[PDB]
Formats: C-alpha cells, structure tokens, sequence
C-alpha cells in the first residue's frame, strides 16, 4: 500500500480523526522490523511518501500540522527521528528526512507567527542534533569562534563550538596556541553552555602548554563562576605548582584572589620539599619589588612549619615550655627582610585600629 | 581469604555460625591478618564515603582497562598529566574494583620513584595500596615484595613467593634502599613489616606443632631476636646520611618508624628491654624518647 | 529577622491558599504544622506564637479531616462502628481550644473571639455526629435546645466585631436563625451540616503570647531506684515538686497530679504560702506532696504530676512526666 | 532457655582463647535478636563492657561492629553508668588505635549519653592530636554527639571552623570536616554561623569534591533547619545557570529532587520559572532528565496549585523527545497538571495527553529492557491516575491499550493487563466494552509461548473475570480449553481460580477447584482446594434464585448452608497448629450464621400466614390494641431475629478489629457485611414492629462517587434501595406486616443477588505482627498459684514486645498498646460465674506509647479471697488514626 500511503498520510494530517491509530501501529510495526533487520523495507517507502506529501503541500500542510494537528504531527516526527536513528544503514532516509525537516522549519518561520514553536520545536531539535557535522579543517576553526563571539551571536557560536568539538574528537591534527586564549576568554565572558567540553577539547590533546595558557587566564581574565572550573585545571595537568614557569606561579599565588587559599593548601600538602624550601627561599629573600603578599606569607610559613607530616603520631601537646627544640633554621638576611616585611604591613591599619 | 572474609562479614543476617567460626578461626591461624589498623579505614566517618563515587563516575571510569595505565606508565612522554588524572579518577571504587589495577601498580612502584616526581602521585599511590590492602593483603605484599628490588642488573632471590619470605621477613627491609627518602612507600614498606612479622611469628608456632613426629624457648628466643634486629634496623634506617633536619622525607621517615616501633612496644613490652639491652647509636636518642 | 518573615509568609499562605481540593489543603495543613513545629522546637523568643498557630492549624487540620469522613459517603442510619473519626475528635478539638485559650497569657480579645468561634464550631460538629447516630427522636431536642442556648449565649456576651468577620460560620448562623427555629432539628441539623462544609476559614492575628511550661528540676526527679523505708499504715514519706515559668499568677490556678499504680489518683490542691515570686516571669512551687498507700510488695513505680484549674473544671498537662522514687512501703 | 545461652557464652568468654572470644563476641547479635528482654540485653552490654576494658585490641573492634550493628537495642540497657565508665576507662591510653576504636564505640553511644562532659572533654582534646585514624574517629564521634547535644555543637562548631579555615590541614581533612556542620540545627545563630562559615568556604575553595561536599552540607542544615529553604532554591538556580561544572549541575539536580521529595511546599513560582528556564537552556540530555524529574516530583504536589506558562510549554516540547525517559517525565508532568489543575485552555492539553501516551507506547511494547520498562510503568500509572482523576476520557485511553495489546512479542501485554484491571475497577462499561477483544487475545494467544506463558495468562485471565460479569457464556468454555491441552501448572491455573473467586465468578472457581483437587502433593492442601470448592459451590447454588420466588429458594438455602457446613468442615479438618487459619474459620462460621438467620426470617415470614392472628387473641383482644398493636406470637420471632442481627453485627465488628492484618478490600467487605446485617435489623425492627419506636427517616446522602470495586457499588445501590423502599412504608399500613414482609422478603432476596466476593486477606495472609506480652511475674514453672499472704499486694510487671514478620510500615503502624487487665475468681463461689460481682473492679487500662519496639507498664491489683484466682491481660494495640484492634493474644495467669 505504498501508492496510497501518500494519500493516508495527508488525510490523517489534515482531517481523519481515525487514521492516526494506524499511522501510529505502521510506524511501531516499520520500528519493529528495522531494530530485527529481517529486510524491513517500508520506513523508505514511508520516508518518499512523506516527502512527496510535504513537496506537494509545503504551505497550508505545515500551518494545518502546527496550529490544529500538533500531537500526531509531533509523534510522526519522533517516529521518523527514531527510524532514521535506529536504520542507520549508508544513511539512506536520512538525507530526505533533514530536507523534509529543513522545508518544514523554513514554511513554519514565516507561515507560522501565532504557535511560535508550538510543534516545530521537535523539528528543530531534530535538525540541530543532525547538523552536528565533523569540519574538515580543524585549524582554523578558532578564528571563526572567534568572529562569532566578537559578532555578538548565540546560535553561529553554537556551532562553531559544537564543530570544533567535533574536530577534536576527531583526528587530531596541528592545533594553534595563539587565538586559544581569546576563544577561552570570549567563552568564559559569555554566556556559554558548553564551555567545559570546549576546554576539556581544547586542553586534551593539543601540542602546546595549556598551563601556561590556563593560569593567564585565571589572573587576566573576571571570569565569576567558571573561575573554579579552571581551578581544576590547575590540579588535573598540573601536579607540581612550580613546573614549568616559576615566575608566573609566584605571581599568581603571592601578588601586590579568591581561591588564594585552597592554591595555598595545595601547594604546601602537594610539593616536594626541595620546592617548598626553594620557595620560601627566594619568597623570604631581601627584595623590595613587593613581589610577595605578607598577609599570605606568613600563614603560609606557619602551614609549612605545622605540616601534619612533620608530627605524624608522637604524643600530643608535650613540649618544653622553656625552650623549644624542633625549630626551622633560617639565615641572616633572610629573617631581616621576614622582619622587614612583617614590620611594613602591619602599618596599614584600615579598621583593625590600635589593639 | 581475607575477600571471603569480608563477603561473609557483609552477609549477617543469615549465615550464622559459618561468619563466626570462619572469623573464629581466621584470628586463630592468621593473626597476620587481623591487624586493626589494617581494615579499620572502612569505618564511616561523616557520610561522605561514596558520595564522590556516586558524582564523579558516571562520564568517566569507562575507558580505562588496566592495559591502558599500563602502556600510560611506561612510555617516552614521561610526563605526569595524563597517568596523574588516570590514576586519581579511579581511586573513587568500592576496593573490589582495584583487583585488575592491582597488577599495573604493582612491578612500577620501583619505577616511580626514578627522578624528580610530585607528591600528589606519591600519595595517590599510597592510598590505593592501602585501599588495596583490605583485600587480598598477602597476594598484595608478596607484588610489592618482589617490585622493590634493588634493581642491580644481576639476578640473585627473586619473586619470593610464601615461603623464603614469611620465614623472614627482613627481607622487606634490603629494598632498593631509595625508598628510604619517600614516605609512602615506606610506610607500605613498614605495614609489610609488620604484617610479616606476624605472620612469621604464626608460621613458626605452626611449625613447631608439625614436628617430632626444648623448642619453645628456642622459638621465643628467635623471635625476640627477630623483632630486636627489626626494630635496630628501621633505627639505623632514621640516621640522616652517609656522609634542614625537620623540613625533609627524613623527617616524615623517621616519624613513620616511630610510630611503627611505638606500636611495636605496645604490642611487646619485652622487645623494647631487649633493644634497650643491646642499644643503638645516641644520635637516635633525641628522636626516639620525643618521638614514642 | 528571618524567622518572623517567614512565619508571615506561612500564615499568609495558609490564608490565602484554601480555594483547591480537600487532599491538598489537608497535605498542606499537614505540612505548615510539621514546619510550625520544627520552628517551635528551634525557635527560642518566637515558640510562643508559633506553637499557638501549630495548634490552631492542628485544630483546622481535624476538623477539615472529620468533615471529610466516610460517614456521610455511606448510610447515615446504620453507623456500625469506627466509622466517623469525629467522635473521638471533637473532645480532641474542645480540650484543644482549652488549652489555647488558658495555656497562654498573652491573648487578644480577637483571639478570644475566634477561639470562641472554633469552640461553638466543635460543639456544631459533635451535634452533628450525635444527631446521625441518635436514634429516638426526644433526646435530639434536648441537645437542639442546648446547642441554640449556648449560640444564643456566645451573641449575648459577644457584641462588637460582629460586622469585622465576613462569610463566617458564626455570623451565617446568626442571620439564619430566625428560620432555624420554626422546623424539625431534623432539618435543622440537615442545614447546620451543609452550611458548615464550605463556611470559611477565619484568620489568627499573632501577638507576643508565650507558653506556660514547667521545669524538671533534681527535687524529686528521675533517679536510681533508692527504695526509701516506710510501713503501709501511715505516709511512705514526703517529695519536693519543681519550678514554674510563665504561669500568670499559678496561685490557684496550677494543681499538683498524684498518679498511684493503682486505679486511684489523688489531685492535692495548692498552697498559696509557699508560691514565691522573686523572678517576675519565671516562678517556684515548692509544696509538700502527701503519699501513703497500702504494702506493694516491690518498687514497681509512681507517677506525680502538674496540672492547671478552670472555672467550673479542667486539666491542661504542662510538664513532661517525671517520674518520683520507688519508696516501697 | 537464654540463661542458658548467656552462661554458655559467660563460659566461652572466661578463658582467653581469642579465636572462641571473638566467636562469642559475634554471636551476640543473634542472642540479642533472638531474646529482646531487657534484662538480658543489660546484662550481655555490662559483659561486652568487660571483655572491653582488657582485651588484646581487636575484640574492641570487634565489640565495636556489635554495637554498631544492634543500635535499636541500646536504649534498653538498665546499668548505663558502669557501662559508660567500663568503656572510657580505655581512652586514657597511649595506644591511638585504642583510643580510636574507644571513640568509635562512644560516637556509637551517641544516643544514650548526649550529656557527658567526660566523653565531650575527650572528643575536644582528642580531635588536633597528632595522628591519622584516631583524628578520624574523633571527626565521626563529633559527628555523633553534634547530631545530638545542643551544646557540644556550640562547643564544637568553633573549633571546627578554625580546624576547616587554618589552611594547615589537607583536603581530605577538610572534606571530611565539612559534613559535621550538617548537625547545627540547634539555635538560629547556630544556623546563621554554619551558613556563613559555609559561604565563605565556597566562595574560598573553588573545587569540584569541596564544592560538592559543602553544598551537601548547606543543602542537609537547610533541609533539617526548615528556616532558609528559599534561599537555597535561589543559591541552587544560580549554581545550575552559573557553573559551567557537569558533577555540580547533577549535584544541584539530585539536592532539588532531594527537596521536593521532602519538603515541596516551600517553592513559589519564580523558582519553578527559573528551573524552567535553566532547563530550556541545556543542551545536554541528563542534565535536562534531571530537571524534569524534579519537575515531576514537584507537579504531584500542591506546588502545581500554587503555580497557577513555561513549566506548559517545556512539557509540551519534552513529551515528544527522542529519549524515553525525558518523554516519560514530560508525560508524567502533563498527566499531573491535567489531574490537579482544571483551567480553561488545559482541557485542549488533554488531547496532548492521551496522544502523549502513545509516544510512550510505541517506543516500549517490543524493547525487552529495563529502560524501556520503568517508562512503561511510568505512563501506565500516569494512565491509571488520570483514568481515575477524571472519567472523562476513560474510553479514549483504553481504546489505545487495546490496539496496542496487538503490538507486543508478550513481553508488554502482562503491564497492560494490569493496566486494564486496574482501570476497570471503577467503570464496568470498559470491561463491557473490551470483554470481546480480552477474548479475541486470549484465544490467538493460545499458539505458543514459553518465556513468561504463566503470568500472561495469568493475567489475561485475571482481566478477562474483571471485564466480565456473569462469565456463563461460552467464553468459559473457551478458556477452559485453552487451560487444559496447554502446560497444565498447578501454580497458574490455582492464580486464575483465586481471581475468579474474587471477582465474583463462581462457575469457573469451581471447575479449576474440580480439576485441581485431583493433584495434590500434600494432605492439608487438599483439604484447602476442597474447602474453597465447596464454598465456590455453595456461592453458584446461591445465584440460583428466582426474582418473586419463595418455593425453590428455601431449598436453595438449604443446599448452599450443606455446602458451607462440608466447606468448613474440610477446612477445620486442616486447620494446623504450625500456621494456623484462623480469619478463613471464623469469617465462613460468621457468613453461615447470617445465612441460618436470613433462613429462620424467611421462614418467619412464610408462617406468619399459619394462623399467627388468632393464634395470641385468646388471651387479649389484639385489635386496636394501644399496648401491643397487633399482639401475636410472631413478635417473640421477630425479636429473637432482631438479637441474632444485633449478635452478628457486633460479631462482625470484632472480626473487623481482630484481624490488624486485612488489606483495605477486606475491611470494606466486612464493613459492607455488616451494614447489611445492621440494615436488615433496622427493617425488622423499625417496620415489621411498631413503626413508632424510632420513626428516624434517613433524610441523607450515601453511596458517593468513591467506590474501587463493583461489589461495593452495587450492594450500595442495593441499600439504597432498601431504604427508600423503608422509608416511605413506615405509617402507610398496619403493624400487623401485611405488605411490610413482602418489602423486606424483597430486600432479602435482593442482598442474596450478589453471592459473594472473596477478598485478598483471604488467602497469602501478609503483615504478620505479633505482640509477645511476655510479663515477669514471680517465678512459677508449675501451674500451681504463687503463695501470696493474701493482704499485702501482688505485683505484675507486665512487658511486650512487637515482632514483624514483613515489612511494617506496609498497611498499619503501631504506636500505642492499650494494655487491660482483669481479675476473677477460679473456683465456683455460689454460682457457675466466679461470684456476685466477679471481682472485675480492677481495670487499670493504661496507655502506653512505645517509642522503640518494647513497652512495660506496671498493674497491680487488691483482693481480700482465700481462694483462687485467674490473671488476663490484653494487647489492644492502637494505630495512628484510632482503632481498638481488639488482638487475641489470651495471656493467662493464674498468681
């Protein structure tokens, strides 16, 4: 019955209050035979003659399926979304099916103004989940994302986040590592919804030091919320906090933020001990360049002196009050500038007053 | 045993008296097992056990064989990023998960610690060894026993497997020596220890009941003897160097066999007379009276 | 001031939020006094009022749940048994609304009134469940009679806001009276029923009350055994009782409860002497309690208690229950 | 017998040997589950207390997971004090893994001592010591003694936020610190300080597992310190719009469904808009099934009343999603709004319902998994619910499940069975309607079927005796062939007869009962399939009644009260000491009584024409007689027939409260029963007698739209009938019963129409509770009295404990046991009753209200007789609501 399929198919659209059971058993049946592969070759006969249907009337059809018929319209949809999904075989129907949905979304975006997405929004999720395509590219991907987040679009960087996603799942090839910065800040300043997969495909496997590129975030950019989301990323790549560039880790932990503290732990609970000591070697040195923020410093070295490591299970509060022994070794130019220090800021004095 | 052990501790409303005759007579022929604080971290202690489990294994957790840390540790790109991450995410099973891990982190414990590598992974480690030791504890020592090796080109004992090492267990103690300087595997290196002892300990009372088919004072001699050149041992490991004093691995080490000789004395009061008796060095004099 | 808000917030949604099915008012009743409760168990400075609105929701939540029984969804003239959770609700409701009109102290004259209201809306309701199980006819004029003398009592001693209170049970009553006493209380009760299902729900105005609560102070309080020697003629011995607080003036107002193991349960009057007051606010009963009874052969227990005094009769339980010592005679 | 057990393990504990101590130390749970007396249970926690004090470290754990494991049974425990002592006396050692394990059984006593300062000052000095486990079991003993102990949280929560904020711990500290602020629900300012000092903490420790972890705490002080519920909405909304974070969002997700689950009237309506939107805006596919499931969880309350369009509009789009759990969700939502809210245009919703549902139908009828299964189950209850919520579109959904009935390889066809029953329970136009095609599956589905054959036809059989009504036609013949060449299990065919029986077919009962009587296994099921085969019998002879026919129908009376007299004959024949039947028993004596005196007024009736008039007028002239009008000798039958009525109904209403057991069809039977019974007594003593004793017109409402059964409906009609037809003939005639016999003889034979319905109660009796009233007199082995002087007093010390052999809160709750006692005298004093007044003075009901699973009340009792004496007591327990649920426990005593 494939000739009057057509002709069904547009009498349960437009006005059958009968067929819909039978289209809806069809459309189970054609399922049915397709997930037990036993030649189930009738979803193509479906799929041409919906697409003559929808060729034939593309105007009145829509507006009739989108304003008095949108529950049997939404569930053939399904149905051939579900069909096209299951039979994936060379992808045969699926081509007609996304021209049929295109058709369907271009008539309903002008034809239909009063049911603003009252049935099309099952087409048009169908469409953007099919048009998550694979760029051929993979390189210049960046400077489109970021052309589309300077032009102040929402759906264009959709998709230029969802290809370049697609991109590194795909085979990975030479990635750049100088417009990655600026696509993760416009990415971290917008509004973005996916902005933890494109970190995650971008600082996976990409021939550079995201590092690097991470920490320059967290210190130039404001990004509010997602700041802790890159906080990970300073404890999943980064194991040792002074690994590849001191200078920058000294910077971004002692300054002239937010997540100051829990950096701090973990630099003191996660370094080795030639590190530490290096630290607070070139921290405590004689240097004037204000480098290093006090108000941290010094917790920092009542942390290092209490390491819970350092009294592991010897008996608890059992020292000599007259004189301690177990103490850290310093030199002279060292506890001069530590004095030095300790000594200038504590003359601010904004609230705390005088006691 | 010991995962039968726990499968049958975790069944008690039925089961009645097989649980408890087991258990009566694990602690009677394995006493080397029934150490406290072996299986005492399974305690509850805030509810916030298996939350991480429940909210953090769901996009990942699901592509990570163990062949895949395997050819991860070994590898040109020596760098710790991904082996990090691998070996973190995975630390959030139910400790019976860990059975096919445990084979990838063992034979590269001796490789860890090459050159110039963090403390995260130290500790990481650390933590699932002793996740691991929950379980399977014997088959777990024997691996670790037979991966620190000193590692000198020539074969001389190898894979130790029951009985040249519960017979002694000083063993444990003439690793590849670089251990000494990292507190994670030392301290694995002095659960062994005491695992070890104990179940020398139970090995010869069993043995001296399987013979002549006096030697009891023969076998508390040797024992006491036994636990005195441990306990001189783990000493001469805490002096600094061959050749900052509290900000170091030494520090931490020789807090570490403080503790075990602590435990040690409250378990026998008599080895440490007998230590007493034979001495050791005065620069561990300091160290030992503030330290136990 | 977070708690205050929020209780405003849930008064004015229990007022407002009524128009809906008889299962959702009833889970959200349930639910404002589970969160009324906990406010009270939390709340130090505001347990007063929010127990009095607990308590009056508690009210609001039985009746709408008795109005809701299957009785009158089965025949009326057959009523087997424990077939309308009303009858052993009403007394529930009545020594309810005594305890929220005598416990507290600080009260408003529009309290008074609405509590009168919720009373006269009881004694409605347990007519009602009597006239549908009565059986002879005589008996339902007597309490016909008495139910119209009581409502025609509240109008007489109640004259001013009247007008205040719109699509109220009272007021409806009122105006419809002058019929009502024309026909059978057969009827008359038949339009007493349909008229109280959809009435109204009257609003609570919150004020600075507090509750009338006791302490469980060492004289005489949970204790080891300690079986004290007496004979079984004369007194086993004599006990100390506990402090007041919040009582306003608990001189004979506050009665002291003697619960024997036996059947027998003696209630000693207080003594005005020794009631002292050097904490206004907070008070202490120290009164000799008088126990003797016959030999018990064993130290099973004793109860003692505080009660609280109304104008013809009733008791209101304050403290928790402390039991005293053994003293085996 | 458990001294026995005590001095056994006492023995086993004496001597050291490890292994035999450990083995006693474990074997103490079941001695404790076996024997809940409290006596015991003190005397085994002071020798715990003991082998706790010295032992070789590793009893203590052992110990430990002991009293770990039995913690309902704690608060029992007489000597506290010692027992408290025996166990700190351990913390001052200087072993930490001792003193670790001391605190764990500490925090494990948590609820007996919330205020021991020895054990607080222990927990504060030992949570900074230098140690790894020993800070972990101060960390969970605090935790412990926070949940309770209002000021050891106060005490605690400064040391903790200084122990969180000193940067000088490692992460896991901290993350295991964190969850002991859960506990500051105590104060306001408690709350305020833990909220701020969580606050800071978020907004100081960005990561994934603190974040996490402080969320779960914030989210459990605010659930449990209902105060800032709002706020943490709001702080939840702006975490799911703002963190770009996957674990967080799900996180958030589950801490939503956590709050609507427990506390879903807090939400307004900004709140719903703006998870609304949240959810519009997730491109992933789990993050929106979450947020729909919290929406779901939301609409089944009062929060979809308060609401009322985007929540509309969001289910609208997700109803037709690729996935079927979201479209399930979104179905669930639709179903919810069209039940709870009744505006205009949602009515044009129904339609996107009831074709929603088919979205969920064509997706699950042939996938065979799990997945596919629970929104199976979703969309049949949604279905059910709105079938029941609004009967205007009950036709519209089961036309759909009976063209999707063809659609399924019989893996679907067994839910939409259930579906179908489920459904017509309230409607018999539906079963009229579908009895056909119910017939149609039942004969194609006899070809070939071995996976699930049993259940299938067990419930196509079960919906087919639903859809029906009389089940005489040769639809039972048909089944009956396809019953008997196809697999003949024993268990299937027994399930179909039970439905039959049940739902009121009595013809098809009896042929399964035939057929099954000749294969039995065993003697006592064999007397049960002959029991229920005479009863089934008995109830078909019954429906053999002609309307206005009073010949035959004696003759039937007389032939169904044989048939019940054989029925329970056979079934007391197999009534068993080891599960004995005791509801069945009483429940066919009771209906066989009230048949035996249904037979005596008929036959009453039916001789009053036999010259009763003249009959009593030799003595007194009855006519116009203002005394007695119409004085006769039938007034001594129509009274013994009115206290034979009264004796049945007070009869039943014993049997409704000695059960505590029965479903809520069973108590609807037997409440239905006895209305019946009152009603027949009310007609013969209001109309047959003189009509001016009561003279009460049942000017009332019955028989409301609320009934789950068609049983139920019609014997409601048919006491509407009766009164009616009562009502209006009260002053029409004489009292002499001329036309007033004819009205009831009518009545009777109508409550006759209706055979029977057995209910589920009557057979797999679930819900066994048992209350053991176990009470400690003087020691008396013999049954000889206790020597008592006579005049001083006699003691009881009565005690009880509740056993629940399934799932308690299943049907009823326990909460309080009005335990009664009585005394009388044994030997005969003047008369065959103990004397004059029975010396039942003493009553002393007491209400206890057991918060733990025991009670023990003290009774007492003063008597002045030289003889002997008889001691009773009873359970009475009392639910939530209030019923006497007089239990039969019968615990005698004699002193």
């Amino acid at each position: 019955a494939r000739v009057v399929q057509g002709s069904p198919e547009v009498p349960g659209i437009t006005v059958r209050v009968l067929q819909a059971l039978a289209t809806l058993l069809s459309s189970p049946h054609g399922g049915a035979l397709v997930m037990s592969m036993h030649r189930s070759h009738f979803l193509a006969c479906p799929l041409l003659r919906q697409l003559c249907q929808y060729q034939r009337c593309v105007p009145q059809d829509t507006g009739f399926s989108s304003l008095f018929l949108k529950v049997l319209l939404q569930m053939l949809q399904w149905l051939d979304s579900p069909g096209v999904e299951g039979g994936p075989l060379r992808a045969q129907l699926r081509m007609l099916a996304s021209q049929a949905s295109a058709g369907r979304r271009l008539s309903d975006v002008r034809g239909g103004l009063l049911r603003l997405a009252e049935a099309l929004a099952f087409r048009q999720d169908l469409e953007v989940v099919s048009s998550t395509v694979r760029a051929v590219i993979a390189t210049l991907r960046s400077g489109e994302q970021c052309s589309v987040e300077p032009d102040l679009i929402s759906k264009v960087l959709q998709g230029l986040i969802e290809v370049r996603s697609p991109h590194l799942e795909e085979l990975l090839t030479a990635f750049f590592s100088a417009t990655a910065d600026a696509a993760s800040p416009f990415p971290a300043c917008k509004p973005v919804v996916v902005v933890s997969s494109l970190l995650l495909q971008e600082e996976e496997p990409l021939a550079g030091g995201k590092p690097g590129a991470d920490g320059g975030s967290l210190e130039a950019v404001r990004l509010g919320p997602s700041s802790g989301l890159l906080v990970d990323w300073l404890e999943m790549l980064d194991p040792e906090v002074v690994s590849s560039c001191p200078d920058l880790q000294l910077r971004l932990l002692f300054s002239r933020p937010s997540f100051r503290p829990y950096l701090l732990t973990l630099f003191t609970h996660q370094s080795s001990w030639p590190t530490l000591h290096q630290c607070i070697r070139v921290l405590l040195g004689k240097s004037r360049e204000q480098r290093f923020d006090p108000s941290a410093s010094l917790d920092f070295l009542w942390a290092c002196i209490h390491v819970p490591r350092i009294w592991q299970g010897r008996d608890q509060r059992t020292p000599q009050k007259r004189r301690e022994e177990l103490v850290l070794r310093v030199q002279g130019p060292e506890l001069i500038s530590l004095v030095e220090l300790i000594l200038a800021e504590a003359e601010t004095r904004s609230q705390d007053g005088d006691t | 045993i010991k995962f039968l052990i726990r499968q049958a501790q975790g069944l008690q409303q039925e089961l009645g008296g097989l649980h408890s005759a087991l258990l009566r007579l694990l602690a009677t022929n394995y006493p080397h097992l029934c150490i406290v604080d072996d299986w005492i971290c399974e305690e509850e202690i805030t509810g916030t056990d298996a939350l991480l489990r429940r909210m953090l294994l769901t996009n990942n957790a699901k592509n990570h064989s163990p062949k895949q840390l395997q050819e991860a540790f070994s590898a040109v790109p020596v760098n710790n990023t991904q082996v990090m991450q691998i070996i973190e995410h995975l630390t959030l099973l139910s400790a019976s998960e860990l059975i096919p891990y445990a084979e990838v982190l063992t034979s590269n414990m001796s490789q860890l610690l090459n050159s110039g590598v963090p403390r995260r992974i130290l500790q990481t480690v650390n933590k699932l060894w002793m996740v691991l030791n929950t379980v399977m504890p014997r088959r777990l020592w024997v691996m670790t026993v037979n991966a620190l090796q000193p590692s000198i080109k020539f074969v001389r004992q190898q894979k130790y497997t029951q009985n040249d090492l519960m017979i002694d267990p000083l063993i444990v103690l003439r690793c590849d020596q670089r251990v000494h300087r990292c507190p994670p595997l030392m301290d694995i290196t002095l659960h062994m220890l005491n695992g070890y002892l104990l179940a020398s300990k139970a090995y010869l009372s069993a043995h001296l009941k399987e013979t002549e088919q006096t030697r009891e004072e023969l076998k508390n001699a040797l024992l006491a003897a036994q636990d005195s050149a441990a306990v001189q041992i783990l000493l001469e490991i805490c002096l600094p160097t061959e050749e900052d004093n509290l900000l170091c691995n030494l520090r931490e080490v020789q807090c570490l066999i403080c503790c075990l000789l602590h435990q040690m004395y409250i378990a026998d009061p008599n080895i440490a007379k007998l230590v007493h008796f034979q001495g050791y060095p005065c620069e561990l004099l300091p160290l030992t009276v503030a330290g136990i | 001031d977070p708690s205050q808000q929020f209780l405003q917030q849930s008064l004015e949604r229990v007022y407002s939020l009524q128009h809906l099915d008889p299962q959702g008012a009833q889970e959200l009743l349930e639910f404002t006094i589970r969160d009324l409760q906990r406010l009270g168990e939390l709340q130090s400075e505001l347990a007063g009022v929010a127990d009095f609105s607990a308590t009056y929701l508690r009210c609001q939540l039985l009746l709408i749940k008795a109005l809701q029984e299957k009785l009158w969804n089965v025949a009326a003239p057959l009523y087997l048994k424990q077939s309308d959770l009303a009858s052993a609700a009403a007394k529930q409701i009545m020594e309810e609304t005594y305890k929220m009109e005598f416990m507290y102290s600080g009260v408003e004259n529009k309290q008074v009134v609405i509590i009168h209201h919720m009373r006269l809306q009881a004694k409605a309701l347990q007519l009602i469940v009597t006239a549908r199980t009565t059986r002879g006819l005589d008996p339902l004029f007597g309490m016909c009679e008495k139910f119209l003398q009581e409502v025609d009592f509240f109008q007489r001693y109640f004259i001013a806001d009247l007008p205040h209170l719109q699509d109220s049970f009272v007021d409806k009553l009122l105006d419809l009276m002058p019929r009502l006493m024309t026909s059978k209380p057969a009827e008359v009760v038949k339009i007493l029923q349909t008229m109280l299902r959809q009435s109204a729900f009257l609003h609570l105005p919150l004020p600075e009350q507090i509750h009338k609560a006791s302490a469980t102070i060492i004289e005489p309080a949970g204790e080891s055994d300690n079986p004290l020697r007496f004979t079984s003629g004369l007194v086993v011995a004599l006990d100390v009782d506990a402090t007041l607080e919040h009582v306003q003036d608990p001189q004979n107002t506050v009665k002291v409860q003697v619960l024997y193991p036996d059947g027998q349960a003696q209630m000693i009057h207080p003594k005005p002497a020794d009631f002292r007051n050097p904490g206004p606010g907070r008070h202490r009963l120290i009164t000799q309690v008088y126990l003797s009874h016959t030999a018990w052969t064993e130290a099973c227990q004793v109860e003692v208690r505080l009660l609280l005094a109304y104008n013809s009769s009733a008791r209101i339980p304050k403290c928790p229950w402390m039991e005293g010592g053994e003293m085996s005679p | 017998d458990a001294n026995s057990a005590l001095m056994e393990l006492d023995k086993g504990l004496r001597s050291g040997k490890l292994g035999e101590q450990c083995e006693a130390v474990v074997r103490f749970p079941r001695l404790f589950q076996k024997y809940p007396f409290p006596i015991l249970i003190n005397s085994a926690f002071l020798k715990l207390a003991d082998v706790f004090r010295v032992g070789n470290n590793f009893l203590r754990l052992c110990v430990l997971k002991v009293t770990q494991q039995s913690e309902k049974h704690l608060e029992k425990i007489l000597n506290v004090d010692e027992f408290v002592k025996r166990i700190f006396s351990v913390i001052h050692s200087n072993d930490p893994v001792a003193r670790a394990i001391t605190l764990r059984m500490l925090g494990s006593l948590a609820s007996i001592i919330p205020e021991r300062k020895n054990a607080h000052h222990s927990i504060r000095q030992s949570l900074d010591s230098h140690d790894n486990v020993e800070v972990e079991a101060a960390v969970f003993a605090a935790a412990n003694f926070s949940a309770q102990s209002k000021d050891f949280a106060v005490g605690i929560c400064n040391k903790i936020s200084e122990m969180i904020q000193g940067l000088a711990t490692p992460v896991d500290l901290k993350l295991k610190l964190i969850p002991i602020l859960q506990h500051m629900h105590h104060d306001a300012i408690l709350a305020s300080s833990a909220r701020q000092l969580l606050q800071q903490l978020v907004t100081s420790y960005p990561s994934t597992k603190m974040v996490i972890v402080s969320l779960h705490t914030f989210t459990l002080l605010a659930a449990s310190s209902l105060v800032d519920t709002p706020k943490q909405i709001q702080l939840l909304l702006q975490y799911l719009k703002n963190d770009p974070r996957k674990a967080v969002k799900r996180l958030a997700i589950q801490d939503l469904k956590l709050l609507a689950n427990k506390t879903p009237h807090t939400w307004s309506r900004e709140n719903i808009q703006a998870l609304c939107e949240c959810a519009l805006q997730t491109p992933y596919d789990s993050l929106k099934l979450g947020m729909l499931s919290v929406l779901s969880t939301l609409s089944g309350t009062i929060a979809i009343k308060h609401y009322f369009s985007d929540l509309v509009k969001l289910a609208q789009e997700c109803c037709y999603h690729n996935n079927r759990g979201i479209a399930a969700h979104g179905v669930r939502v639709l179903t919810n709004i069209t039940v709870s809210c009744q505006e205009k245009d949602l009515l044009a919703l129904e339609q996107d319902a009831v074709f929603g549902l088919e979205s969920l139908l064509v997706l699950c009828s042939q996938d065979d998994s799990p997945g596919a299964q629970a929104t199976l189950k979703i969309a049949l209850n949604c279905m059910v619910k709105l079938a029941k919520g609004r009967p205007h579109l009950s036709q519209s959904v089961v036309e759909t499940l009976l063209t999707q009935l063809h659609s399924a390889q019989d893996a679907a066809r067994i839910l939409m069975c259930h579906c179908l029953a489920a459904i017509a329970m309230q409607l018999p136009v539906l079963g009229d309607g579908m009895l056909g095609d119910l017939m149609e599956l039942y004969k194609v589905i006899g070809r070939s079927a071995t996976d699930k054959q049993q259940e299938l036809l067990v419930s196509l059989a079960t919906v087919i005796f639903v859809a029906s009504q009389k089940a005489l036609s040769v639809e039972s013949k048909a089944v009956i062939k396809q019953q008997l060449e196809s697999v003949s299990n024993g268990w299937t065919v027994y399930r179909i007869a039970r439905q039959a029986s049940r739902m009121g077919n009595h013809d098809m009962a009896k042929e399964l009962y035939q057929s099954l009587l000749t294969q039995v296994a065993s003697e006592h099921f064999y007397f049960w399939l002959n029991s229920l085969k005479e009863f089934s019998h008995a109830e078909q002879c019954l429906t053999g009644l002609q309307e206005e026919n009073y010949s035959s129908a004696l003759s039937c009376i007389a032939e169904s009260l044989k048939f019940y007299h054989k029925g329970i004959a056979s079934l007391t024949a197999a009534s068993t000491p080891l599960n004995p039947l005791s509801f069945q028993c009483e429940f066919v004596k009771l209906r066989i009584d009230l048949l035996q005196a249904f037979s005596q007024l008929i036959c009453t009736c039916n001789s009053l024409k036999t010259s009763p008039p003249p009959a009593i007028a030799t003595t007194i002239a009855m006519t116009l007689g203002n005394d007695l009008q119409r004085c006769g000798r039938i007034s001594n039958q129509m009274k013994q027939s009115m206290e034979e009525f009264r004796s049945l109904a007070s009869r039943y209403g014993d049997l409704y409260q000695a059960s505590f057991d029965a479903d809520s069809a069973t108590l609807r039977n037997v409440e239905l029963q006895q209305q019946s019974c009152l009603l027949i007594s009310h007609a013969i003593e209001a109309l047959i007698l003189d009509p001016e004793s009561a003279s009460f017109q049942e000017y009332g409402s019955t028989g409301t739209a609320h009934a789950d059964s068609e049983y139920e409906r019609r014997m409601m009609s048919v006491y509407n009938h009766v009164l009616e037809e009562v009502e209006s003939l009260n002053r029409k005639y004489t009292p002499v019963s001329y036309m007033h016999t004819a009205c009831l003889c009518n009545a009777i034979i109508a409550l006759l129409k209706v055979p029977l319905s057995f209910q589920r109660y009557f057979f797999q009796k679930l819900q066994s509770t048992s209350i053991k009233l176990a009470l400690s007199p003087s020691p008396r082995n013999p049954a000889e009295p206790i020597a008592v002087q006579n005049n001083q007093q006699l003691a009881l010390k009565v005690e009880g404990v509740v056993q629940h052999g399934s799932k308690p809160g299943l049907f009823r709750k326990i909460q309080s046991v009005c335990l009664n006692v009585s005394s009388t005298l044994q030997s005969k004093s003047g008369q065959d009753y103990k004397i004059p007044i029975d010396n039942m003075t003493n009553e002393m009901e007491q209400r206890v209200e057991p918060h733990n699973d025991y009670f023990s009340t003290q009774f007492l009792l003063n008597f002045a007789i030289l003889g002997t004496h008889n001691i009773t007591v009873e359970s009475s327990v009392k639910d939530a609501n209030g019923i006497v649920w007089k239990t039969g426990p019968r615990t005698t005593i004699f002193v």
